[PDB]
């Protein structure tokens, strides 16, 4: 479990760039099932990070 | 112009001025009592109390208990609000004052720039303040002393917030007060006040729910022994 | 002596320069007030010639003036003011003013709470910057060792002294209270 | 081009209204109607650090970095 | 020709009476060549380093580290590697300033 949240990372980024196409588009019946799966997928263990973060 | 520890437990009016011990003695004036010279004048109508705990020491504290809806913030209470915007990287919130309250992003429980906590327009917040003197606006954290939030932050899914008076909420915080037993014996229930004018129910079904609701902002009045148990046994139905 | 009104001809271009409060054409120097006419020679010749009233009714602020003000209210992020003197002399009406969370020191540092810096009710002396937005006028500022708080007053109405850099006490019940203390 | 001489209702609306014994007895103020400071220092003379002096000119001269 | 490369030994004839005011001193005494590439950054100029010693090279960088908050302008350096991306961060984080 150290590439899967690289993997995860890596996911979360291109769901948050298709918003701007289904935007573009004029579609938000994907851009809504989209964004409530971007919403589910934010985790705490992911942004854990580094020691001295603050 | 009477003395106190004598007018105990007593209507008084305001205007009207009494006179306190012998020697003048720190102890501080409450929130319907003002001090002039060595004696004390009354600005709100109520009936006076003395508390000092098992002691022969101070050990006590004036002020007078009264009837009222609109609410002033008072530090150290706990008060439901509802927020209302989202302006800057604060979270106003509407407490039933004369200004609106304040919060932080970070003020929830494990809360950073990047791990935002989800507040929308429009839910209502447990919540204790750190500085409601009169010279800003009154300020909540959400969590606790320590840091361990114990049950503050959003609450409130499937209940419902009323309002009642003041006389209601104190009356309930007492520890002699066998109201909410008895009432719970009957419905299930779980409660969360607000010192605002506000309370949060959840019963199992939404009939009870209503009654509940209603049921319960009737019993700061209608006391108990001869009139509790008969209004209890007409409701069981 | 001799006073002056809004126009006439004073002096050529080479007999002399414009000052403050006039207006120069086709190579003539035009008054522009009533007051009365003072020619500072100073030193080099050619005085520059103006005119001034020397009674000064009303005064429009400027982009760098010293101005006397009083606190109106005060927010956790700003503070409105009114302006009061400007520099010395009483003002016949009052403006508004705005203290962003920016001037209150003179680093432009982060922490500065301005809950415990310019609590209501007290007289200040501050520095204008700008002539500001439709939200925020005059966006003064306090960013100096000789600006702040001046005349500050207690919580029962008794005039306050100086005691520290950042720490004030009250003399009467020796309470301890937060200012931003201005050099005198 | 001859100006003229006033005449009343000009001479009334331009005026200005700018001990010798007692008079309107009635009214006056006599007949109508501890404190221990221990103060500390009166002024704070500012002869001590004044932080943002400070910063400035230790930022300044330090000029170090490390 | 915008090529010049400098001799080892040749430009350097002093240090110190040059550069009159102080700069990102070190514990350490500083070798010819960082003082050389300090004396050619300090114009403004464009430096190319070649040499073997890791933290050798990163006396120049961090003189320009330093400098840059004394024009208050800001630097990038690029790291193609996450493990020394970090490292340097954390010795310039407790040492100084933000990064």
């Amino acid at each position: 479990e150290g590439l899967v949240v690289r993997c995860i990372q890596r996911l979360a980024e291109m769901c948050r760039s298709l918003r701007g196409a289904a935007r573009l588009v004029g579609e938000p019946v994907l851009g809504a099932k989209m964004e409530t799966a971007a919403t589910l997928l934010r985790r705490d263990i992911v942004f854990a990070a580094s020691l001295y973060t603050q | 112009a009477r003395a106190a520890r004598t007018v105990l437990g007593q209507v008084v009016l305001p205007g009207e001025e009494l006179l306190l011990p012998e020697s003048r003695v720190r102890v501080v004036c409450g929130p319907g009592l003002r001090r002039c010279g060595d004696r004390l004048l009354v600005t709100k109508c109520g009936r006076l109390r003395h508390k000092e705990p098992g002691s022969g020491s101070g050990g006590g504290v004036y002020w007078v208990d009264s009837q009222q809806k609109r609410y002033v913030p008072v530090k150290g209470d706990h008060v439901i609000g509802i927020v209302t915007a989202k302006s800057g990287d604060i979270f106003k919130v509407d407490v039933g004052g004369s200004e609106p309250a304040s919060l932080s992003y970070l003020s929830f429980e494990g809360a950073t720039k990047r791990n935002r906590p989800n507040v929308q327009v429009g839910d209502l917040i447990y919540g204790q303040f750190v500085v409601a003197n009169k010279d800003m606006e009154p300020e909540m954290v959400c969590i606790d002393s320590c840091g361990r939030a114990n049950g503050m932050g959003v609450i409130g899914q499937d209940g419902l917030l009323f309002k009642v008076t003041l006389g209601l909420i104190r009356k309930l915080l007492a520890p002699d007060c066998e109201i909410i037993q008895e009432v719970g014996k009957l419905h299930p229930l779980e409660i969360v006040f607000g010192m605002n004018g506000r309370i949060w129910v959840k019963a199992k079904t939404i009939q009870q729910t209503l009654i509940l609701a209603n049921i319960l902002e009737a019993c700061e009045h209608m006391t108990s022994d001869q009139r509790k148990q008969i209004f209890s046994r007409l409701a069981e139905s | 002596v001799r006073y002056c009104i809004p126009g006439e001809r004073l002096c050529n271009l080479e007999e002399g320069s414009p000052g403050s409060g006039t207006y120069t054409r086709h190579g003539y120097i035009f008054s522009s007030l009533a007051g009365c006419l003072m020619k500072s020679s100073e030193n080099g010749a050619l005085p520059v010639v103006s005119v001034v009233r020397e009674t000064e009714s009303q005064l429009l602020p400027d982009v760098g003036a010293i101005v006397t003000c009083k606190v109106s209210s005060i927010n956790s992020r700003f503070a409105k003011v009114h302006i009061l003197y400007v520099g010395s002399m009483p003002l016949k009406n009052s403006f508004r003013g705005t203290i962003r969370k920016e001037d209150v020191r003179a680093t432009e540092k982060d922490k500065v709470e301005i809950y415990k810096s310019f609590r209501p009710g007290d007289i200040v002396l501050a520095k204008v910057i700008s002539l500001g937005d439709a939200q925020s006028n005059y966006l003064l500022t306090t960013a100096e060792n000789e600006l702040g708080v001046v005349v500050a007053h207690s919580e029962s109405g008794i005039q306050m002294v100086p005691i520290s850099w950042c720490e004030m006490q009250c003399p009467k019940t020796h309470t301890k209270e937060f200012r931003k203390v201005a050099r005198v | 081009a001859l100006a003229a001489r006033p005449s009343a209702f000009a001479s009334t609306l331009c005026l200005r209204y700018p001990r010798t014994l007692d008079l309107y007895k009635t009214f006056l103020y006599s007949r109508q109607v501890e404190i221990s400071p221990l103060v500390a220092i009166t002024p704070f003379d500012f002869k001590s650090a004044s932080p943002d002096d400070i910063v400035k000119a230790n930022q300044k001269k330090a000029f170090t970095r490390e | 020709q915008w090529a010049i490369p400098v001799d080892a030994t040749s430009p350097v004839g002093d240090f110190y009476r040059l550069i009159p005011q102080p700069a990102f001193q070190w514990a350490f005494e500083p070798d010819v060549f960082q003082k050389q590439a300090i004396l050619h950054l300090e114009r403004h100029d464009s430096v190319f380093v070649a040499a073997h010693t890791s933290a050798g090279k990163t006396v120049v960088a961090e003189y320009a580290i330093a400098l840059a908050q004394k024009h208050m302008t800001r630097t990038i350096y690029t790291s193609p590697i996450k493990a020394l991306s970090n490292q340097k961060f954390r010795d310039f984080r407790n040492t100084f300033g933000d990064v």
